[PDB]
């Protein structure tokens, strides 16, 4: 809640000493699509709706 | 099935 | 603040407006001899990049232009373009965040 | 038969 700088400790549970580990912050991958309405186009690739 | 519009990218100015 | 950057066969640049940054692609238009134009790459998206552009960048090899904005610090604002025979066949606009 | 999808080279930007 304060941050990472205030607690700045992983915790794993178990002895992993010596091993190699690999750490990072996860990525918010997001995409939010259009709404899925009727598209058209004319002669032209100028799209309707 | 009723018949869609037209698709009219149409234009501007004087007609 | 940000000096042109030029991809290919184009050269891109911010105008700024009052709230928001417009991002214009300068390139030669095809028919005229001498004629060079700006053409408004984020007319779609014209409150997207605020405005403070002072970085424009990307790579040739892998087709973007990304924009460093301080009006938003913690977003890479992508342009993804694909040329074929002398068109557009790609314009995406969408920013990176790492925090 | 149904009606095929009409083949849209659409396109990108402002429209």
């Amino acid at each position: 809640t304060a941050g990472w700088n205030s607690d700045p400790w992983l915790r794993l549970s178990g002895n992993l000493e010596g091993r190699m580990v690999y750490i990072g912050f996860n990525i918010n991958f997001v995409y939010e699509f259009s709404k899925f309405l009727i598209k058209q186009t004319a002669d032209d690739g100028s799209t309707s709706t | 099935k009723k018949s869609l519009s037209v698709a009219r990218s149409s234009g501007g100015g004087i007609n | 603040r940000a000096r042109p950057f030029g991809i290919g066969r184009n050269v891109y640049f911010a105008s700024p407006r009052s709230s928001f940054t417009s991002i214009h692609r300068y390139y030669a238009v095809q028919d005229v001899s001498s004629v060079k134009n700006a053409e408004d790459i984020t007319s779609h998206v014209p409150n997207y990049i605020p405005n403070g552009v002072f970085s424009i960048c990307g790579s040739g090899t892998e087709n973007f232009c990304s924009v460093l904005s301080h009006g938003d610090p913690s977003k890479i604002f992508m342009y993804k373009f694909l040329y074929l025979n002398e068109e557009l066949r790609q314009q995406s606009w969408s920013h990176w965040d790492f925090g």
